[PDB]
């Protein structure tokens, strides 16, 4: 006599496990009550963020003409963005290289 | 089964190769072993907890997840290696 | 004549070489003769993940590039090109280390 | 067979295909996704835990969460990020 | 009625006197004194709650501490504090 | 009909309340079920860091003659330690002030 | 009430005095005005962030111990404000 | 004559003093003015805690003056006395900021 289970992902019509992430928070030691909306607010704000990393580093790899995303494009969105730069300034990437970054005073005459 | 010299294994070439990607144009004659003194501080300053984790951990091979720990209580948070 | 180039122009192209690649540039079996030279020295018989190796590796070089620019900065502020260890040195001492 | 290891690489590469349709991605790209989004969770979680703390309170809400947000993203992310939550919120609200 | 609160300054100023029983002490750097020992329970309680959270440990010892301070502490302070407070759980064990 | 009330601090012989201890922990929520000997090696490994550097605060103060203990003498007893340097590189002190520390160029000659 | 410019509130011999204890021997002219805008996004961040916290403690008056919340979240942390 | 001290004797007696002393330096109120003014940018109708107040002005206080050494060690290396601020700004940006 139960009703159709939907998912609080498709309640809030989004991509990410509300229940994982839930159940991630409530077995994290955090606290023994979590409000219902914040898991799905949580949820909300990782996919913001996801789909923003993703699309610039999509838009990066477009640049050099490749369709299937490398940690050099990695590197190349997270660092040519301040506001991403900054917020990982002590976050280190494995085979994203460096930024090439040349002193006008290194070049010669 | 004891190992006594391997930082001479830190090729120079491969010294100035990082000092090219770090951005290092000319480079004096005594820099290289100095800076391979700085950088096996820092293997030791990662690899003893590292060695404190599978110590604490009840093990004897060595995980990149426990890396993952050394690294990040440092705060020089590596992706890719984390799982 | 052979041909041959002025200092520092290849020295320059290995700059932008690198800067745009990504590999590790050290002979990464040295590297873990170093790993295994180190952590027998807190616990013997350790094995190693050839990963968690290869993590040290990326955060090594890593810090080691970070530390490299901030050396080419602290040599180009002293009005000069050439590195010298004193540069490491005060990168040390305001980097808290 | 071996047991379940989670991932959010099936979410994350429907987000990937919501944004870019076109663009694969590699293995170690995605590891790299999911190093970052279980470290910012267990960030933001935290400092949501410190709140929790100074504020003496039991039950976690969304208000400490957007107030977490606050205290970690770097501006108009943080703003975007506070009105897109509030729209879920609210349709969530209506399921 | 005034709220009682906690503050461990009688004990830093007992502490002193062990140490120093001719030693007196300003309430500021009792202040000073409560504010170490907050900020290195938190430190040290955080570690262990992710080091739990590693090892899906639900109960901690302190076994988990004496790893926990052994990284947390450098040098000749971390085995003297091994030391210090494995005798003490020792004849606590014997209590 | 009941035991007398005594403290575990005395049973570890420490000074420090190491039931107060285990309640910060309680409602520290840092794991569901905390073990006996953890609270009292906390305590007991306070005592020890609180003696050290209360030690090197009364060579501070007796090297400057005052019988009461002050911030000042906390900043001069912390900071010529620098294995707490170390370990307390990124801490502030209220009124410590600074090493005095002059360097030999700033010297003539 | 309305402020406008305590931008000019750290008096230059201020500055002079904490050179001196900051060790500095000889001050530029330009120095000053420099300080004085990194000592104003340092203050704007940190305060900025203690207006959050006392929002969020749903007050009109903030606390030292939000202070010390805004000092510890970058690890520049004080003792002897409550903590 | 009139006695006058050659530059640089006054100089490190006020450094030995204010190494000695620990006080704050700027005026109290002037800070709390811009501590109003800066409080006012982000809501209006803010009353203050002294003790607030007070720890601000020793926290930036504390930060200005290790900024202030750094600075003055990175000017030693540059083999000067005379700070300026490319000195600051390299060490901010080298430091992180």
């Amino acid at each position: 006599a139960r009703a159709k289970a939907k998912t609080r992902s498709s309640r809030a019509g989004l991509q990410f496990p509300v229940g994982r992430v839930h159940r991630l928070l409530r077995k994290g030691n955090y606290s023994e009550r979590v409000g219902a909306g914040a898991p799905v607010y949580l949820a909300a704000v990782l996919e913001y963020l996801t789909a923003e990393i993703l699309e610039l580093a999509g838009n990066a790899a477009r640049d050099n003409k490749k369709t299937r995303i490398i940690p050099r494009h990695l590197q190349l969105a997270i660092r040519n963005d301040e506001e991403l730069n900054k917020l990982l300034g002590r976050v280190t990437i494995a085979q994203g290289g460096v930024l090439p970054n040349i002193q006008a005073v290194l070049l010669p005459k | 089964k004891v190992l006594r010299d391997n930082i001479q294994g830190i090729t120079k070439p491969a010294i100035r190769r990082l000092a090219r990607r770090g951005g290092v144009k000319r480079i004096s004659g005594l820099i290289y072993e100095e800076t391979r003194g700085v950088l096996k501080v820092f293997l030791e300053n990662v690899i003893r907890d590292a060695v404190t984790y599978t110590e604490h951990a009840k093990r004897k091979t060595v995980t990149a997840m426990d890396v993952v720990y050394a690294l990040k209580r440092q705060g020089r948070t590596l992706y890719g290696f984390g799982g | 004549k052979p041909h041959r180039y002025r200092p520092g122009t290849v020295a320059l192209r290995e700059i932008r070489r690198y800067q745009k690649s990504t590999e590790l540039l050290i002979r990464k079996l040295p590297f873990q003769r170093l790993v295994r030279e180190i952590a027998q020295d807190f616990k013997t018989d350790l094995r190693f993940q050839s990963s968690a190796v290869m993590a040290l590796q990326e955060a090594s070089e890593a810090y080691l590039v970070g530390l490299f620019e901030d050396t080419n900065l602290a040599a180009i502020h002293a009005k000069r090109v050439t590195i010298m260890p004193k540069d490491i040195q005060l990168a040390r001492r305001i980097r808290g280390e | 067979k071996r047991s379940r290891k989670e991932s959010y690489s099936v979410y994350v590469y429907k987000v990937l295909k919501q944004v870019h349709p076109d663009t694969g991605i590699s293995s170690k790209a995605m590891g790299i996704m999911n190093s970052f989004v279980n470290d910012i969770f267990e960030r933001i979680a935290g400092e949501a835990s410190r709140l929790a703390h100074y504020n003496k309170r039991s039950t976690i809400t969304s208000r400490e969460i957007q107030t977490a947000v606050r205290l970690l993203l770097p501006g108009e992310l943080a703003k975007h990020a506070v009105s897109e939550g509030t729209k879920a919120v609210t349709k969530y609200t209506s399921a």
